[PDB]
RNA sequence: GGAUGUGUCGUCGCAUAGACAGCCAGGAGGUUGGCUUAGAAGCAGCCACCCUUCAAAGAGUGCGUAAUAGCUCACUGGUC
RNA sequence: GAUGUCGGCUCGUCGCAUCCUGGGGCUGAAGAAGGUCCCAAGGGUUGGGCUGUUCGCCCAUUAAAGCGGCACGCGAGCUG
C-alpha cells in the first residue's frame, strides 16, 4: 500500500482498472503497487 | 578478438573514446589470417563476409579502415 | 465482439420473459439478464442481439453471450475445478459431504458444501470442486484456497492443480 | 484554395472554421475570408517559398504568395493572413529555409550543427524561379567553424540580401 | 538569476504576452499559458533540471529574466516605512511567453526535459515546434 | 498533479497485397563490441549503433545472480 | 457605565492528522522482532524527583504512557 496521490505508469506491465471512486493500480511487481486513498 | 588486432598494430590497453583521440591501423592482408583462424565459428560465406565481419570490431576498439571498395 | 453460442444435445431453452431459464440433462439452472438486449433461436445455434451500439450496451452484450455459454456447457459438459495441497503434513480427508483440512492450524478446518456443490479427494493432497453453476463452483473453489493461500517463501497451502508460483526466499 | 465572401465586420466567420484574408500588389487589394482547415493543410507544406491560386466565389483566379501570418497568442491557431500577388517577371525579397546534408566531422568529437539563421532574406530571384528550400552541405565542418552568408550556393540568378560576413551555421562546442 | 545594477524597487499589473514569439534560436519551445511571477530561483531549478538530461552540450535557452524586485515584512510592525530590497527578483510572464528553448535534442529527449522543467513552474505550460517566422 | 469515465469535432499511421491482441515455433554469429575497472559479458557509467546470414534477429527493453546463464520484448512465419 | 489573566486542582465532552489495543497492503517481509502506508475514535492512555511552571529533563513502570478543540475548556466551582 503506497499511497501516490498521482497513479501514473511506471513499466510496460502496469495496469489502471478503474475501481470504487479512486485511480487504482494491479501491476505484475508487488512493490509497483499504487493508489489514490 | 580482442588478442588479434592489440597484437597487430601494437595496442596495450585501447580506447575510452575512438571520436576524441585515434590509436592505430591495419592493412588488408591481415584481415585473412583472422579468418583462418576463426572459421569454425563463422556462419558466414564467401571472402567478402569475413573481410568486413572482422573490420567492424576494429571501429568500436580504436583502429582505422584501411582501403576497401571503389577507386 | 462476441456473437456464436452452440447449442448441443439435449439442451432446453425458455428465454420467454425476464426469466431466462435453461434446463438440461446435468440439471436445471435458472439464470435472469437484461430485457433490453434480445435473444432466442435464429438458425441451429444461439445468438444474443443488442439494439444500441454506443458503450453501455456493448458491455452488457459480452455479458449475457458469455453467460448463457457458461449455463449452456453446465447443463451438459459441467464443472470440476482441481486443487492441489502443498506442504510438510498437509492433507484433507472428508466427514460425509464436507471437506476436513489439514494444514498447519492447531484445530483442523470443516468446509460445507452448498446445495449444489459436491466435494471429492482423490490423492489426500488434491481437492476436486465439481458442481453445475460455474460461478457457485468458483465462489466455492474460492473459499478453499482462501483456508492457506501459497505464501511467497515456499509455496505452502492450497494451489490450482497446475498453479505456477513465485518465489522470494529471505535466508 | 477556394476563398468565399470578403465583409469588413468578420462577425459572421469569426464563429466558424474560417480564417481572415488579404491580398495586394499595387492595382488590387480587395477584402478576403477562407477555410481554416484547408489553409493549414497547404501552408504547413508551402510557407514563404511557395505559391497557391485563390478563386474568390465568382471566378477569379489569382496567383498569391504568403508574406505575413498572425496567429492567436493564447493559442497556437493562426486568426488572419497576408497574401502578396505574384508579378510573373520580377519579385520581391524571399525568406528561404536553411537545411542541412550529411553528418558533420566536427559534430563526432563532441560537437553539435547550430543553425544560427532559420530563415534567409535573398535578393533577386525570380517569381515562380522561387527555391522550396537551401540546402548546405557541413561534412567540412570541425569545432569552431562558422559558415557565412557569402559562402553559400544560391540556385541560378538569387543574389543575397544579407551581409556575406553573417554567420549561418556553425558547429558547436560541448556541455 | 538577479541583475547587476537598477533602482531597488518595483509595483504590480497583467494582460496577454508582448515580446515572444515560437520559433527563435532553437527547434523546440516551453509556452506559458498563464500569468505568473517567475522567481529566479524556478527558472534555476528548471535550467538545471533540463542541463541534467541533456548531460554535455549545452543548447537551452532560457528566452525569460528575473528583472523585477519584490518585497518583504521583516517580523511584524507597519508603524514603519516601505520594506524588504532584498527579498527577490523577478520575471513577469503573461500567457503566449516563450519561457525556453531547446537545440540539437531530439522531439521524444525535448518532451521530457520540458515535462520535468514543468514540475517545478508556477504555472501550466505547453511543448511547442516550428512555423513562426515573423520578423527578421 | 493524476485517470482505457462518458459526449462531440479533428491531426498522423499500419492494415482483406490480411493488421493491433491471444495462440504454436524461432530470436542471431562475430561478440564475454571495445574502453572503464576487483568484474562490467543485451541491462552501474563513455563513444558508436558499423557487418554477416536471411522468412527474420536492435553491438539491444524491463526483471534477474556477484559477473554468466535464466525468463521475454524490438523483428519473422502459420491459424483466425 | 469592566468580557478576571498563567499554572495547579475538579469535572468533563469533542476532532483524528491514532500513542495502545482491532483489521489490512507493501517490505531490503524466512521465523521471532520490525519499518512504512491504508482502514479504524469503542475503550484505554501509570506513580514519583526538580521547577509557579505550561513545557522539558530525570527515576521507576507500562499494551500505551497520543496530538489538538472547547473564551490558550472550567475562579457566581476551589486554590493563588
Ligand atoms: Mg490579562
Ligand atoms: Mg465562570
Amino acid at each position: 500500500m503506497k499511497v501516490r496521490s498521482s497513479v501514473k505508469k511506471m513499466c510496460d506491465n502496469c495496469k489502471v482498472v478503474r475501481r470504487h471512486g479512486r485511480v487504482l493500480v494491479i501491476c505484475s511487481n508487488v512493490k509497483h503497487k499504487q493508489r489514490q486513498g | 578478438m580482442s588478442y588479434l588486432i592489440r597484437k597487430a598494430a601494437g595496442i596495450g590497453k585501447g580506447s575510452s573514446t575512438p571520436n576524441k583521440a585515434k590509436v592505430g591501423k591495419l592493412n588488408w592482408d591481415q584481415v585473412l589470417e583472422i579468418a583462418k583462424t576463426k572459421m569454425p565459428d563463422l556462419n558466414a560465406g564467401s571472402v567478402e563476409a569475413a573481410a568486413n565481419t572482422v573490420a567492424g570490431t576494429a571501429r568500436s576498439m580504436g583502429v582505422t579502415v584501411e582501403g576497401g571498395p571503389n577507386a | 465482439g462476441k456473437q456464436p453460442i452452440a447449442v448441443p444435445s439435449g439442451v432446453t431453452v425458455n428465454a420467454q420473459d425476464g426469466v431466462f431459464k435453461v434446463k438440461g440433462p446435468k440439471g436445471e439452472l435458472t439464470v435472469p439478464y437484461n430485457t433490453e438486449l434480445t435473444v432466442r433461436q435464429d438458425g441451429d445455434q444461439l445468438l444474443v442481439e443488442r439494439p444500441s451500439d454506443a458503450q453501455k450496451h456493448r458491455a452488457l452484450h459480452g455479458l449475457t453471450r458469455t453467460l448463457v455459454a457458461n449455463a449452456v456447457k453446465g447443463v451438459s459438459d459441467g464443472y470440476t475445478i482441481n486443487l492441489e495441497l502443498r506442504g510438510v503434513g498437509f492433507r484433507a480427508k472428508l466427514t460425509g459431504k464436507a471437506l476436513e483440512m489439514n494444514i498447519g492450524y492447531s484445530h483442523p478446518v470443516i468446509i460445507e458444501p452448498p446445495a449444489g456443490v459436491t466435494f471429492a479427494v482423490p490423492e489426500p493432497t488434491r481437492i476436486d470442486v465439481s458442481g453445475i453453476d460455474k460461478q457457485l463452483v468458483g465462489q466455492v473453489a474460492a473459499n478453499v484456497r482462501k483456508v492457506r493461500k501459497p505464501d511467497a517463501y515456499h509455496g505452502k497451502g492450497v494451489r490450482f492443480v497446475g498453479e505456477q508460483i513465485a518465489l522470494k526466499a529471505g535466508k | 484554395m477556394e476563398l468565399t465572401a470578403k465583409p469588413r465586420t468578420p462577425k459572421q466567420k469569426l464563429d466558424e472554421s474560417m480564417i481572415a484574408a488579404v491580398a495586394y500588389n499595387k492595382e488590387n487589394n480587395v477584402s478576403f475570408a477562407l477555410d481554416r482547415k484547408a489553409f493549414d493543410r497547404a501552408f504547413r507544406q508551402q510557407s514563404t517559398t511557395g505559391l497557391f491560386d485563390i478563386t474568390v466565389e465568382g471566378g477569379e483566379t489569382f496567383p498569391a504568395l504568403v508574406k505575413a501570418v498572425q496567429m492567436d497568442k493564447r493559442k497556437r491557431a493562426p486568426i488572419h493572413v497576408d497574401f502578396y500577388m505574384v508579378t510573373y517577371g520580377e519579385p520581391v525579397e524571399v525568406s528561404v529555409p536553411v537545411h542541412t546534408t550529411g553528418r558533420s566531422q566536427g559534430e563526432v568529437q563532441g560537437g553539435l550543427v547550430d543553425i544560427v539563421v532559420h530563415n534567409l532574406q535573398i535578393v533577386a530571384p525570380g517569381p515562380r524561379r522561387i527555391p522550396q528550400e537551401l540546402v548546405v552541405d557541413v561534412t567540412k565542418m570541425n569545432i569552431g567553424d562558422h559558415i557565412t552568408a557569402g559562402d553559400i550556393k544560391l540556385p541560378e540568378g538569387c543574389t543575397l540580401a544579407a551581409d556575406p560576413e553573417l554567420t549561418v551555421v556553425s558547429v558547436l562546442p560541448p556541455r | 538569476k538577479r541583475t547587476k545594477f537598477r533602482k531597488q524597487f518595483r509595483g504590480r499589473m497583467t494582460g496577454d504576452a508582448k515580446g515572444g514569439d515560437y520559433v527563435a534560436f532553437g527547434d523546440y519551445g516551453l509556452i506559458a499559458m498563464e500569468p505568473a511571477w517567475i522567481k529566479s530561483n524556478q527558472i534555476e531549478a528548471c535550467r538545471i533540471v533540463m542541463s541534467r538530461h541533456f548531460r554535455r552540450g549545452g543548447k537551452i535557452y532560457i528566452r525569460i529574466f528575473p528583472d523585477k524586485p519584490v518585497t518583504k515584512k521583516p517580523a511584524e510592525t507597519r508603524m514603519g516605512k516601505g520594506k524588504g530590497a532584498v527579498e527577490y527578483w523577478v520575471s513577469v510572464v503573461k500567457p503566449g511567453r516563450v519561457m525556453f528553448e531547446v537545440a540539437g535534442v531530439t522531439e521524444e529527449q525535448a518532451k521530457e526535459a520540458f515535462r520535468l522543467a514543468g514540475h517545478k513552474l508556477p504555472i501550466q505550460t505547453k511543448m511547442v515546434k516550428r512555423e513562426v517566422y515573423d520578423e527578421a
